[PDB]
RNA sequence: GGAAUACUGCCAGCUGGGACUGAGGACUGCGACGUAAGUCAAGGAUGCUGGCAUAAUGGUUAUAUGCCGCCCGUCUUGAAA
RNA sequence: AAAUAUGUAAAAUGAAGAGCUUUUAGUGGGCCAUUUUUGGUAAGC
RNA sequence: GCCCUGAAAAUGGAUGGCGCUCAAGCGUGUUACCUAUACUCUACCGUCAGGGUUGGAUGCCCUGACGAGUAGGCAGGCGUGGAGGUCAGUGACGAAGCCUAGACCGUAAGGUCGGGUCGAACGGCCUCUAGUGCAGAUCUUGGUGGUAGUAGCAAAUA
RNA sequence: UUGGCGGAAAGGCCUUGGGUGCUUGCUGGCGAAUUGCAAUGUCAUUUUGCGUGGGGAUAAAUCAUUUGUAUACGACUUAGA
């Protein structure tokens, strides 16, 4: 219902993010998937890695400029499982894609917005526990990407930014949680809890 | 001739149509509209008002005011299907609505005659709304959706 | 002021044009059908050009109606005008197209006296 | 980590057809065989 | 208040369609808030407008409005099927509706 | 020992919401309700109300969008190429 | 002795067209599969 | 029973793709849902059929059922040159023809109207008659494109 | 206006002080009608111009000429008040 939903992309499960993301993109959603880095695709991680090889023979013979682009990143790939799954050649998949954007981390804006999640899309909620299962960063960089170590260090420094954020509104919240708990004894109060309020 | 003539024409004889059995019925209302019921108003320019619904009228549209003291609408008709009718209800005993029909609102300034009886009728209706808390305020303020509500499910 | 009618309707309003007549200066629009024995417009494959049918017919109550409800008679002089004299809510006169100006003056003043619908009297006037 | 070339499991429709007459055959002989 | 809306949200999805075949004169449209077939119930009947703009100002305006209806409900998810006086163009699919609360049966 | 409920079936039981359609054109028929007069949902839509009266509806045309659509004819063979 | 699988002759179900005599046109290849059957191959057949 | 092995080459590629792992795989059960020119109901067109019609009968009224199609068969229509009759038909106050982002009728062959251009003839109906309807024939004659301002005008000393 | 903080795409977050409004925390008093029983019934934000009054700043590139570290033509690279 929001203008821009934005999903923290960290510990979802490819596909089935992707599905969720495509089927709202083409209904008219704005969507920014970010931390792409910390995405999930079960199975082993040789397994998938060889299925990225795989990928990475595809090209063209008579031109490799011309064939399949292998894109490394995690964003990227999960932007390919995505473009999969929407009819990108039309207008109306164009128009679809626009609504998009992947991100690895959480760069501004969207570091002081709020987050969600895919429950239908969760590792935890959809793997069988036992199930060896890979993660996106791990992947992209075996296979040659070169930013993670840079991605790293600047979501540590979102993190203790954002940890200083929460204490303070911790402390906000306990001041007026007890500015809140005085005053339940009023016939305000009263008649609200009497209306469920 | 530029077109031979046809050697048959039709007939222009207007036949008559058939006796049609159609007779017209009085309208049943839905059991919520009752007299003194609060109405929410779904369209017209006072759209989200809540006024009092008085009586049922011949042309099947319902006699409703304001009153015009406590949100600025009048005495006019509405259409059944354009309103919602919520549960609260105000006692109309004491109001005196029989001088008002088709006739009365026929367009054919402001009439002298509209504006007496709606301040006869704003007397009684005022008295009684002057009963229960927060009524009046509740008939000055609006009606509209917010973020989240759900009308198959909100009870009116 | 016609006799009334039911709302017209009409079946199939878009021309039925032959097959390629886009394509080739040479084939005119003109209807004709194709046949060729592998002919996919013959064979009514998907998504090929519609073919002319008679369940395509109009009801037969409002064929050769105009909007206002009338059939229209071609007229050329005031004897013809004059055929339509009693059928004036059935019939309303078109004025031939070579019919001179000042001839038309005349048509369009017994046509306006007899109480007959003229379809073009704005033809040749000044 | 030559990743070698993987058989496509998309199955033609000769093959497939193929498949399907070859079946036929082998429930015939299989009747034919049983009677003698 | 800060809020005068009178309507349900919802957005053109599609024409009703088999997998080749689409038929421009219904549309599936999915209204804000309903999940299931019998709460989708509730909005058959009411009206629908789809509400634009154009550059030229036409009878005093330049905001239009196309017309429709809810007709029945389709699936199991809560999407329903309109249909508007005139078929809502093809573009639409993804665009916002308006349900509104009329003809009204409460 | 006494019930209830489920399930399956029946009602010429009652009642609410939605959609598409309104063909026909004096009367004639079969019925229903009434002591009668007559009335009716009974051989197919009527009643009340509003805005507009023109590009507003609509037509035509150019484009855009969704889905669909292989280049015609001949000639061969079941058939296709 | 239930009937897998054909004939003759007389109850079921269906049927508004039937019989005869003169006449006229086009046609005169096959491919694929099921079933039964006879003969075969390493296997197809 | 499911799983691994149970051999397979050579441009890069395919359960249709994405992707999927308490599946979005496999076996099975119960429901809901989606949509064909199919089924039901209605309107309309045509064909056929069955009833009625002494007061445009080649018609008119009522009712029912049907509608794929090559060769071939049968029927009803549309258009063209010329001929007999007729409309005491159209016309220099503008015939014919041509152009038209305009209008109307017909399922269609086609027909009609407005506007422009133009300058001398031409139509409706009932009949007669034929050198009577074109996308093709490596068709005939004439006209005209792309290729393309491209190939080329580098022998003969200057 | 004070004082900070944020470089991942910071372009935003927080705080200081005074001024200026509103306040539905509570009680009152006037207005609304006629848009005629509905008609988005017009309230958002992109850009491009024209007019006013408040300020600000006073260039280059290309051809032509020229070099050969370049060069089929373009292109490239030098130089010239």
């Amino acid at each position: 219902v929001e203008p821009v939903v934005v999903i923290d992309g960290k510990g979802h499960l490819v596909g089935r993010l992707a599905s969720v993301v495509a089927k709202q993109l083409l209904n008219g959603q704005k969507i920014v998937v970010v931390r792409a880095e910390e995405l999930n695709i079960s199975g082993e991680f040789f397994r998938n890695k060889l299925k990225y090889h795989d990928f990475l023979r595809k090209a063209t013979a008579f031109n490799k400029t011309r064939g399949p682009f292998h894109f490394r990143a995690p964003s990227r790939i999960f932007y390919k499982a995505l473009r999969g799954m929407v009819s990108h050649k039309t207008a109306r998949g164009k128009a679809a894609l626009e609504r998009l954007k992947v991100f690895e981390g959480i760069p501004p804006p969207y570091d002081k917005k709020k987050r969600v999640v895919v429950p239908q899309a969760l590792r935890v909620l959809r793997l069988k526990p036992g199930r060896k299962y890979t993660t996106l960063g791990k992947l992209s960089t075996s296979v040659g990407w070169k930013y993670e170590d840079v991605v790293a260090k600047l979501e540590a420094k979102r993190k203790v930014s954002s940890a200083e954020y929460y204490a303070k509104k911790r402390a906000f919240t306990k001041k007026v949680a007890s500015a809140n708990a005085t005053a339940a004894e009023s016939d305000v109060a009263k008649q609200l809890a009497a209306l469920g309020y | 001739s530029a077109q031979k003539a046809p050697k048959w024409y039709p007939s222009e004889d207007v036949a008559a149509l058939k006796k049609t059995r159609k007779a017209a019925r009085p309208q049943k209302l839905r059991a919520s509209l009752v007299p003194g019921t609060v109405l929410i108003l779904l369209a017209g320019r006072f759209r989200g008002k809540r006024v009092v619904y008085l009586k049922h009228l011949e042309d099947n549209t319902l006699l409703i005011s304001g009153p015009f003291k406590v949100n600025g609408v009048p005495l006019r008709r509405v259409n059944a299907r354009y309103v919602i009718a919520t549960s609260t209800k105000v006692s109309v005993e004491g109001v005196n609505v029989e001088k008002f029909n088709v006739e009365y609102f026929a367009k054919e300034e402001i009439k002298a005659e509209r504006v007496e009886d709606q301040k006869v009728v704003d007397k009684a209706l005022i008295a009684e709304i002057k009963k229960t808390p927060l009524l009046k305020q509740y008939l000055s303020a609006s009606f509209s959706l917010k973020n989240g509500d759900k009308p198959h499910m909100l009870k009116f | 002021a016609s006799l009334p009618h039911p709302k017209i309707v009409k079946k199939h309003t878009k021309k039925f044009k032959r097959h390629h007549s886009d394509r080739y200066h040479r084939v005119a629009e003109n209807w004709r059908k194709q046949k060729g024995i592998d002919s996919v417009v013959r064979r009514r494959f998907r998504g090929n050009i519609s073919q002319p049918k008679i369940g395509y017919g109009s009801n037969k109550k409002t064929k050769f109606l105009s909007p206002s409800g009338h059939k229209t008679f071609l007229v050329a002089n005031v004897k013809d005008l004059e055929t339509l004299t009693m059928h004036t809510k059935t019939y309303a006169a078109e004025i031939a197209h070579n019919i001179s100006a000042k001839n038309r003056v005349v048509i369009l003043a017994r046509a306006k006296a007899l109480g007959i619908k003229v379809t073009n009297p704005k033809g040749r006037l000044a | 980590m030559r990743v070698r070339k993987r058989q496509s499991r998309r199955t033609s429709t000769k093959l497939k057809e193929g498949i399907k007459k070859k079946a036929s055959a082998h429930r015939k002989k299989e009747k034919k065989m049983a009677k003698k | 208040a800060e809020s005068h809306r009178l309507y349900v949200k919802g957005k053109h999805l599609s024409y009703q369609r088999s997998k080749r075949v689409n038929n421009p004169n219904v549309s599936l449209i999915k209204i804000e808030g309903v999940a299931t077939p019998q709460d989708a119930q509730f909005y058959l009947g009411k009206r629908i407008a789809y509400v634009y703009r154009a550059s030229k100002e036409v009878r005093g305006s330049k905001i239009r409005v196309m017309w429709g209806k809810v007709t029945r409900t389709h699936g199991n998810s809560g999407v329903v099927r309109a249909t508007f006086r005139n078929n809502l163009p093809a573009k639409t699919f993804g665009a916002s509706v308006r349900i509104f609360l009329y003809p009204s049966n409460i």
